């Protein structure tokens, strides 16, 4: 019954930085993973980075490093990114999930509103 | 990891067919398929749909199904219904790089 | 975990109780006399080697009693030897590979007698044991409890030699 | 696995409750025993693991605590023993004893 | 009810073998096994023995490896056990117990060197 909200739309001129944020409730947030992806019109969806908060344990893959971070809030559920060293990536950035905390599903589940990330 | 898939025409309310080629196969010593398969309207979120391979989840129907091969993937649908258009996605474990698919968008 | 047996049996793990169909083979030692030999017909594998590892750990609240009643076992969990009416904790083992692999166990008997000891009936109760597991990530634990039952019509020899 | 306890030498009154307490690292479960032990004597069982009153004793003794930390408080003392009390965990192979603690009264 | 009773105080030359016995009565002596509790002079307690008197094998304590025998006897009712190696640092007496946590105890014994 448990649903997932971000921000509002925003539109930043190229050369700053942006933040989008996502907000869970419902469930405790210690045990559950966090993984963020993008997608784009006309190319192939591809999740950023591993974050957990029991460990706060950072994984990201080649190319994306050194653009963003990960971190969540250990007191209420809140997920953090902040882009550096921004161009042409006007997409939708989203929060997903993971299961299988035994013996469950395992899979990107739990997904939560779009918003709109333009520049010019 | 490269991966590759429009769709065919569709009958109206029968079935549909679509495959996922992987440039390596995975099949490790168990034999249970690694693969993940998802569903999206536009405008709404996605959500998740076969875990594993051919395991149900949440409360959807149970007319989603699909066969399993290690060269070939294959999944088909019974009923065709308002909500049961739109683009269709495919995922696979390959190590630490996780890939999605590029898409695949079922049309009357 | 995903545990399953050798005659192609397997097990739930979302409930807490499940049952296990193995037959015996018994045969008698210098000490003692092995009634049933698990570390053949039970063996697991996990998934998400990458992540996520597992450990898997018995209390002291296991039991003999069924139709036969409470004796002195001896008890290998890949180690040293424990009374099977068991008042410890057992040391921790644990699992990374994608691959299948045994999970020792054994179980013994304490002679009483040299002449021999009661039939099993095909189908009926042996033993209980209590397992419980902890990951590493979460620091909450789930316990459940396995009976294992009987699968073959054998007798146990007890002390001296049994000949027929 | 390593025991350390804190209280050691405690006080020389009779009526007041007293709190002896163990503590253990790597988070050791529901099996610890607490057991006294007299100067001249065999030492004596008195409460299971977890919290459990065991027979022999019928004194106001009781326990509680789970997780990594576990104390016992008891409501009155008199004519109670000299020496010391000793805290026991059944987790794996190598058993190991806390330390001591010496109540006078 | 069920007693322990074991021998009185031995004294060793160093770079010797001494062997202390504990005798039981009136539970089975088969069914229930053994264990060993050190005890130095107000330093503390230490955990060592773990023997059982059906067969001849032990579970030893991971900071001696040869330092102990551990022999158990079926036959007369009367377990037994072997120390090798003797120092200054071993003197300290020994207890006998029965594994149901440390109910029965014994008396204890003055081993000095």
């Amino acid at each position: 019954q448990v649903q997932l909200t971000q921000s509002g739309a925003e539109l930043v001129k190229p050369g700053a930085s942006v933040k989008i944020s996502c907000k869970a409730s419902g469930y405790t947030f210690t045990d559950y993973y966090i993984n963020w992806v993008k997608q784009r019109p006309g190319q192939g969806l591809e999740w950023i980075g591993k974050i957990g908060p029991g460990n706060n344990s950072t994984y990201y893959k080649e190319n994306f490093e050194g653009k963003a971070t990960l971190t969540a809030d250990k007191s209420f559920s809140t997920a953090y990114m902040q882009l550096s060293s921004l161009s042409e990536d006007s997409a939708v950035y989203f929060c997903a999930r993971w299961g299988y905390l035994w013996s469950t599903g395992g899979g990107f589940d739990y997904w939560g509103h779009g918003t709109t990330l333009t520049v010019s | 990891i490269v991966m590759t898939q429009f769709s065919n025409p569709v009958t109206l309310g029968t079935s549909a067919s679509i495959s996922c080629s992987s440039s390596k196969s995975l099949l490790h010593s168990n034999g249970i398929t690694y693969l993940y398969w998802y569903l999206q309207r536009p405008g709404q979120s996605p959500q998740l749909l076969i875990y594993r391979m051919s395991n149900l989840a949440s409360g959807v129907p149970d007319r989603f199904s699909g066969s399993g091969s290690g060269t070939d993937f294959a999944l088909r649908i019974s009923r065709v219904e308002t909500e049961d258009v739109g683009v269709y996605y495919c995922a696979q474990m390959l190590e630490r790089p996780y890939t999605f698919g590029s898409g695949t968008k079922l049309e009357i | 975990f995903a545990c399953k047996t050798a005659s192609g049996t397997a097990i739930p793990i979302g409930a807490a109780s499940a049952n296990v169909y193995v037959n015996l083979a018994p045969a008698v030692n210098v000490g003692q006399n092995l009634v049933v030999d698990l570390s053949t017909q039970i063996f697991c594998h996990n998934d998400y080697p990458e992540t996520i590892t597992d450990y898997v750990t018995l209390q002291r609240g296991s039991a003999y009693g069924g139709v036969l009643s409470s004796f002195s076992g001896t008890v290998k969990y890949s180690g040293s030897s424990y009374p099977f009416p068991t008042t410890s904790e057992t040391p921790r083992v644990v699992y990374n590979s994608r691959t299948d692999k045994p999970w020792p166990v054994a179980l013994y008997l304490t002679p009483v007698s040299s002449a021999g000891g009661v039939a099993i009936k095909a189908g009926s109760l042996i033993a209980v044991l209590i397992l419980r597991q902890t990951n590493n990530y979460n620091s909450d634990d789930f316990q459940f409890v396995w009976n294992i039952y009987a699968n073959n019509d054998v007798v146990v020899p007890t002390g001296g030699c049994d000949v027929s």
